[PDB]
């Protein structure tokens, strides 16, 4: 069933809720920063793609569910805490400048992110 | 909480989930009855838990 | 590479890739890792040459009447 | 220093027109604060408006019962109500879509992804940050979930979803919150009715519902209760319209009240009895039909994003430009320019807040505003008059960017307008950008089966598709919406339909790469990768359209247009509308120019095996640089009239018409293919990998839609003419972009007019629908990037639209200089 | 037997007597705040998409019991002695709960509480309350006072047919439903992956529909799933041989349907008694449509004639137990509509038409005399050629007096079905009893899927309105067109046409009501298990519900006013045409002597009078031909 | 004091209570006149803009 699999992957892909209460600040180890995070392109919420862990991956819970084979890269958010995730690395480079166009690899954006310093 | 609890049960071995049963007695007709219970749900404000 | 501001000594592809605008040309622009500064660099023979400024203008141009290279 | 004559002797424009244009002029255009994003940012100073989000979100919250339609009325009447409105020092039209001039608009409902990138965005919240953010954030918890993209993406498949808003294939949003519409000047234009006769009409069909509702039970009045809902909602609306309009009115006349100079009070009085006048009854000069299209164009636009201008100012204010100007002259030559430059700026000031794919892809403007120009009359004859030369010179005397011209060249186009146009292009502006009119109404006729009367009307819709104004003809819903990344498909028959990008396997499973036969395997893989992207696509946008009525609703669009006034239903309903839907193809030429250089050093030449081809563009060309060299040197180029790229070239559009033909629109209609880029070809310069026509991830794609690549054609402009005259197209597609640059001193002086209009029979014998002109030098681009502290006025055409060049984002900057300068002779 | 007399003695009566319900009888709260908690949780959901979600979460914990000798299960609501409520019904139904006194629990603050929280939560939510809204204001305020009469349009409540052919030959069960879905939904996916056009836009929301109609299955196959763990923990429980038999056989029934297509007959019979509980936890369902003795007719006649699986008496004790358990069924409703029955029909003819009646008729005679339920009253189809010894058990069960069979004469029906219907012949064979005057075939084009509820009209204020210039003095309101003072007239026959231009509007005002809410209910209230237990909707994938006629109410004193007025006033002369406009403005007080001579004189309705009867045809007929029109 | 002793109040109709309240906003890069509806009956209390007679 590939309805069940995209409708999973949809529902990750809608963090909305509380979630959305959380973006006053990001964590000291956060997704956005990390090296293996693809930043979506289609728009600036924060949303992304992670080129390591893939489907259905979790690493909120301190009991992290780490599943790197797979088919699909796991969607994560610039703001999720990154604390618990054993793949986390924190870049080298982050291009915080807004006024290019969008690199999904190497450039955050973000309002929140822009005051974070390599 | 509903594990000790005597109208407490399973729905299988190895089903934490069970369904509670009271035994009830009306004016007419007396009647078992069954709901469901998470197991590890507080008696609480139960009046109906037993031993 | 040999990044020409500081000597980082690292490889081709650490240094991160903005663009290249002649595409029929073998010179693009690349950041250094270490001095995060925009460079020029010749992916031919694979080394920085020089840094670069908003004003300059390495490529030139393979066509046209006005500017060539 | 800098004098009108040492300025023309040394080429500069900005500073000439600086100079020649009047105070009222120079200062309304001064006092524009800039709506463009400089890549995904805004300008330092612009900030995001509050007011109108807070007052929809309050009256919208205060009808939860009433349908989407009657709901957006209630809340847009409330908000015209309350907003605040303002008047420029010296301005002689007012209208504007915020609630200051150095505030853009946000659309509420939009997205729930559109709300959260504005609550990212940084620099556009007030002083007190916290403060404003904090409102923002209880805008956006209310408005979170119930979005009518967030329904669209619940209904369709949840794989059309989730790879349709994944970033890497579409560059649209399948609901009328953000887009465009066209709107029907047929009905609304024509002196003879404004909205009070809307208003009667709307009247009239309420009594005869009401009188149907209220007596016999039968059937038939079923349907009429969310009819008289959907009357009632637009009716509401238009009364609001007019008591906003009344708003500037007193507010003109108070200000008429303080001044103390005899002319601006004059003036003043002259615009509080026009908004007096216009949009309740039909003008009488050109000021109040100016005012009154200038209403029209600002209520949609708070109805809804509205990324596009369509109109035809000569056409609909041409009868009262020659009663005022010429017929009777209650207003000089003088006065009229300044008007309609003024009405020009008054365009140029529109901003709103847009998704990162609309912000990117449109560097330096809000949207792209095009305004056909010339053309022909139902009747045939020619439509051009005095009014076209007044808009060119308003142009050229303003240096507006936004607002481009469009002109429907015809072989009887008198030559002063020739003349004026090509002075406008010599000028450095970017438009007008001729069309060849025949052709493009046969196109219309061919694809959409449009009479012959109705095609003759047609104006842009955004930026190239032709779309008639007619009853039927009009179009309400940006069914371009379904745009594509045409490079997608060569990178995923490349790459077994897998993009890195979005870490997702987007592609179906054509078959693994590097083993591909033969030229006939490669093509059949990207024929079927063509059409899976052209059917997501189209279906996603297809359902948004059907459910746009029940998930958005728009009660101004559906009351300036005959059909959902005469059957009461929604403006973006199919119910009687031709369909007059395409598909836009980014980077378009990609494809054919890998395929070319495949079908060259691979199986023509085995120079190269497909494994060291597929090894290299996983490495993305790293130590690779002698194979993209050859890829690039040999392999041969669209835009050299070569029949080896040229062949291919044919056969992939007809393989692509054949597909469009195939499938269907909601109206039924076909979904022809449009070659153009924008400035997508930046925004996706990072999202389409290594290719074999020798391009590296994270480089600019090609500039247009059929244009050669950067300094790849050799041959010269002619050869490009012939190849792009190779193309059909009346049968092969909807429209071609073919972007072009004509080195400045060979325009200058006597003679650049002659060779121009050469060039012109040329591009015309030829058959060729669509080309653009850029005359800028590069060491005045140079200039402006190494110091942006002067050039404030410097256009540069970029695909489709014009932009000011110290505006778009520096690698933009950096491609459209290194563009080829082709010699005309 | 035994049984029968414990099942019949432990029955709490959903009956209203006098109008009102019975002490002992109490309003479910459990099954409202699951509903509520449910409808909560998903707000973006489509309507019949989110009733199925909702329906299922009440399913899976709502609490269920087993009687004490009980053999077939299955109730809507949490407990024997409670009644139903239909949360999102009304909103006039929700404050009426409120008001209602005497069905409220011990902890009556808190059960109040409770309530008055649910109905703040639902009001302004409801579907009547839509219908209400889309109406113009006037209409809405009109009909909603309750001057004109009472009536609730909307799919909460009304007649549901069934479409027995469709899941109740022994084909198909609720599993084969559902196959049948899956593959609907397989082909609609398939296409909505395909080539894009307008063909296929309709088919999204008919995939929704499609969801929530499997949704609806599967917690019904859970719900029974949940009987079945109840019945093996009670068979754990207890220690005498033949109750644990009658346990693990009612366990193993509830595995067997309505998951899969029954094998016995007291499998059949819990399929459908479980296909009306499931029925009935969807909306108000004031009828039982079902007919016992066809459908279930092949797998009885196996059971007992064929191979006597089962013993005789056990038939008789299990048709009983049944018809108990049809008893024990009730909803609240509105007092006007508290003041329906529960009618199923026997004999007939079979699809060719040649005596559909077999032995368990027989057996449902005897069950119905020695169970002697009064709801379940069934009428009996009387073909030319009905066997003597079915009649003459018909006869005997109608000497004990409990009212039925009511023989219904069946050729003269089946005509009547053919004529206005135009059903097929055969199709027209397999009828039931939908409404208390309405016939419906089961097959699945013949199949009506839903009726409404019928709204009531008061006949009578129309001549008020006539005779006050369309102002009643009970509200202080203008409401009936105002055609003309009654002070002056010119004949009986000008007074006989404005009362004609008031009852016209009077009943076009109810008919367009209920029109409207029939055209807007599958948005308003969608229905996914009668949905889902329907050919047409499984098939086309649409809501099963996709003529209105009005009840008259208090139509008899109005006719012997009309009869007075036209006598006594002009054609005796007795009285002036003021004179009784002034008396029925003060309420004929002080005008004792003038309303006993009006009421005396003035001829009432049953005289055998041609002059009354004049009326009386005059008033009807010129409603009839109205009633014709719409 | 309320809106009515404002400098910047301008009733719409000389019996109407509903005005407008009208300000000169000037930018760095222009300066316009805004109106905006009021009751003339809400108190000023945090308004900076209010300046009486
Ligand atoms: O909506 C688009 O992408 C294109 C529109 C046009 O070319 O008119
Ligand atoms: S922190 Fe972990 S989950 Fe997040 S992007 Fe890095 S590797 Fe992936
Ligand atoms: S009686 Fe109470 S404690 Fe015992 S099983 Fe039931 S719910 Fe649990
Ligand atoms: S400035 Fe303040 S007090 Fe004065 S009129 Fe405006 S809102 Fe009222
Ligand atoms: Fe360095």
């Amino acid at each position: 069933s590939r309805r069940d699999e995209w409708k999973k992957l949809q529902e990750e892909m809608t963090r909305d809720g509380g979630e959305i209460k959380s973006l006053e600040t990001v964590p000291e180890q956060a997704c956005g920063i990390c090296l293996n995070f693809t930043d979506n392109a289609y728009g600036s919420d924060g949303r992304g793609s992670c080129n390591v862990l893939k489907a259905g991956s979790n690493i909120s819970l301190p009991d992290v569910i780490i599943t790197r084979s797979g088919e699909n890269g796991y969607i994560t958010f610039f703001n999720s805490d990154a604390k618990y995730c054993p793949n986390f690395e924190r870049m080298k480079l982050i291009d915080t400048d807004g006024h290019e166009c969008a690199d999904p690899i190497s450039r955050r954006v973000q309002r929140q992110l822009s005051s974070i310093k390599k | 909480t509903c594990k000790e609890c005597r109208n407490y049960f399973p729905i299988n071995e190895e089903a934490s989930r069970g369904d509670c049963v009271r035994r009830i007695s009306d004016e007419r007709q007396s009647y078992y009855t069954a709901r469901p219970t998470t197991e590890a749900a507080k008696c609480e404000g139960c009046s109906d838990y037993l031993e | 590479m040999k990044c020409t501001e500081c000597g980082h000594e690292a490889e081709v592809m650490k240094f991160r890739y903005h663009y290249n605008p002649r595409i029929d040309a073998s010179l693009s622009l690349r950041q250094c890792p270490e001095c995060q500064a925009v460079v020029t660099v010749d992916e031919l023979k694979r080394e920085v040459l020089g840094r670069m400024h908003n004003g300059d203008d390495p490529w030139g141009k393979s066509a046209g009447i006005e500017n060539l290279a | 220093c800098e004098t009108v004559e040492e300025l023309r002797e040394n080429q500069q424009w900005w500073w000439l027109a600086e100079r020649e244009r009047s105070a009222r002029l120079d200062y309304l255009r001064k006092a524009t604060w800039k709506k463009g994003a400089l890549g995904g940012n805004y300008f330092d100073g612009i900030r995001l408006d509050l007011e109108y989000p807070t007052l929809f979100t309050e009256a919208w919250k205060k009808y939860p019962n009433d349908p989407s339609m009657l709901r957006r009325a209630k809340a847009t009447a409330y908000v015209l109500d309350n907003i605040s409105i303002f008047i420029t020092d010296s301005a002689q039209l007012v209208g504007y879509v915020g609630s200051a001039p150095h505030t853009i608009a946000w659309r509420v409902d939009g997205a729930s992804t559109v709300n959260s990138e504005v609550y990212n965005e940084p620099g556009i919240h007030a002083e007190p940050e916290a403060e404003s953010l904090k409102k923002v954030a209880e805008i956006n918890s209310y408005w979170n979930g119930q979005t009518a993209v967030d329904k669209v993406g619940r209904l369709i498949d949840p794989e059309d979803a989730v790879k349709f808003f994944s970033g890497a294939i579409g560059w649209g949003t399948p609901s009328s919150a953000f887009g465009y519409s066209g709107k029907n000047f047929e009905y609304f234009m024509k002196g003879d009715r404004a909205f009070s006769q809307i208003i009667a009409e709307i009247d009239e069909k309420i009594d005869e519902a009401e009188e149907a509702t209220i007596g016999t039970p039968s059937p038939h009045i079923l349907p009429l209760y969310d009819k008289l809902n959907n009357w009632h909602a637009m009716k509401l609306v238009l009364e609001a319209a007019i008591r906003f309009a009344g708003r500037y009115a007193r507010l003109a006349r108070v200000m008429a009240a303080k001044e103390t100079d005899e002319q601006r009070k004059k003036e003043l009085l002259r615009v509080a009895e026009t908004c007096e006048r216009v949009p309740a009854n039909p003008p009488r000069n050109l000021q109040e039909s100016l005012q009154y299209e200038h209403f029209v164009q600002v209520l949609a636009r708070y109805e809804a994003h509205e990324g596009a201008w369509p109109s035809r100012p000569d056409y609909y204010h041409g009868p009262l430009y020659a009663k005022d100007v010429e017929v009777e002259k209650n207003i000089t030559e003088s006065e009229a320019i300044d008007l309609v430059g003024e009405y020009m700026i008054r365009c140029s000031e529109y901003g709103s807040f847009s998704p990162r794919y609309m912000r990117e892809g449109l560097q330096g403007v809000t949207g792209t505003f095009v305004w056909t120009l010339g053309g022909v009359n139902q009747d045939g004859t020619d439509a051009c008059n005095g009014m076209t030369i007044a808009l060119l010179k308003a142009a050229r005397l303003v240096r507006v960017a936004n607002p481009t011209f469009g002109f429907r060249w015809h072989p009887k186009v008198s030559n002063e307008v020739l003349r004026e146009c090509f002075e406008c292009i010599r000028q450095g502006l970017g438009y007008p950008t001729l069309r060849n009119d025949p052709v493009l109404i046969q196109n219309t006729m061919h694809w959409y089966g449009h009479p012959l009367e109705e095609a003759r009307t047609w104006v842009h819709m955004a930026c190239m598709s032709p779309n008639p104004t007619t009853k039927h003809g009009t179009s309400p819903f940006r069914m371009a919406s379904a745009t594509m990344n045409s490079a997608k498909t060569i990178e995923y028959v490349l790459h077994n339909g897998y993009d890195r990008v979005v870490n997702m396997q987007m592609g179906p499973k054509t078959g693994d790469a590097r083993e591909i036969k033969d030229f006939e395997d490669l093509f059949e893989r990207w024929t079927v990768q063509l059409k899976w992207l052209m059917n997501l696509l189209v279906r996603t946008v297809n359902l948004g359209r059907f459910k746009d009525p029940e998930f958005f609703g728009r009660p101004f669009l559906s009351a300036i247009t005959e059909r959902a006034v005469e059957h009461g239903i929604d403006a973006v309903s199919p119910e009687g509308e031709r369909g007059n839907a395409w598909v836009t193809a980014f980077t378009w030429i990609e494809n054919v120019d890998s395929m070319a250089a495949i079908k060259k050093l691979v199986f023509d030449d085995k120079k190269y095996t497909m494994s060291q081809l597929i090894d290299a563009l996983e490495a993305e060309w790293d130590g690779y640089e002698q194979m993209r060299l050859d890829f690039v040197k040999n392999g041969p180029k669209w835009g050299n009239d070569d029949d080896y790229v040229d062949d291919i070239m044919l056969r992939c559009l007809s393989v692509a018409a054949e597909h469009s033909r195939n499938i269907q629109c909601t109206s039924g209609n076909c979904w022809p293919i449009l070659p153009e880029n924008v400035s997508g070809n930046i925004h996706y310069a990072n999202i389409v990998g290594a290719l074999p026509n020798g391009r590296r991830r994270g480089d600019a794609l090609y500039d247009g839609g059929v244009s050669p690549g950067p300094g790849l054609d050799k041959a010269g402009p002619t050869a490009v003419l012939k190849s792009v005259g190779k193309i059909d197209h009346v049968n092969q597609g909807r429209s071609f972009l073919l972007n072009q640059r004509l080195s400045p001193t060979q325009l200058a002086g006597d003679k650049g007019f002659q060779l121009w209009n050469s060039y012109v029979r040329t591009w015309a014998e030829l058959g060729i629908d669509h080309i653009q002109f850029n005359v800028i030098s590069d060491k005045v681009l140079r200039a402006a990037q190494n110091d942006p502290e002067g050039y404030q006025e410097v256009i540069v055409r970029v695909a489709g639209y014009s932009a000011h060049f110290i505006d778009i984002s520096r690698k933009t900057q950096d491609n459209i200089i290194q563009r080829t300068v082709q010699g005309l002779g």
